[PDB]
């Protein structure tokens, strides 16, 4: 996948979006911004130019899984790559996240490595 | 942790 596709990292909690940019920088991947919750999140969006979301699961305003399904079922962004952040792997959340089409799913805290391995099983799958 | 872990794999998660 491209070095310089655009990320945006969305969490309500600012040392671990700082913690997920910092693992992107890690991997080669310097164009990274950040929201602070599914409505921050949308409306950066709107600038146009993103590639990737990552997201955590549970943000005020709107969550992960609110902000997910809104961007399956958006017109222009209905393809982007999504990876779901939690903080417990549970059926019930893994699976709600497979109906409203995560891309990824990954629990937190996670190491550079991990994140690598989920980017690529994404990137492999959408032919990025 | 068994079918959560044959759960993520069976989504390619």
């Amino acid at each position: 996948a491209d070095k310089e596709l655009k990320f945006l990292v969305v969490d309500d909690f600012s040392t671990m979006r700082r913690i997920v940019r910092n693992l992107l920088k890690e991997l080669g991947f310097n164009n990274v911004e950040e929201a602070e919750d599914g409505v921050d999140a949308l409306n950066k969006l709107q600038a146009g130019g993103f590639g990737f979301i990552i997201s955590d699961w549970n943000m005020p305003n709107m969550d992960g899984l609110e902000l997910l399904k809104t961007i399956r079922a958006d017109s222009a962004m209905s393809a982007l790559p999504v990876l779901m952040v939690t903080a417990e792997a549970k059926k019930e959340n893994i699976i709600a996240a497979a109906q409203a089409g995560a891309s990824g799913y990954v629990v937190k805290p996670f190491t550079a490595a991990t994140l690598e391995e989920k980017l690529n099983k994404i990137f492999e799958k959408l032919g990025m | 942790q068994d079918q959560v872990d044959d759960l993520l794999d069976s989504l390619g998660f």
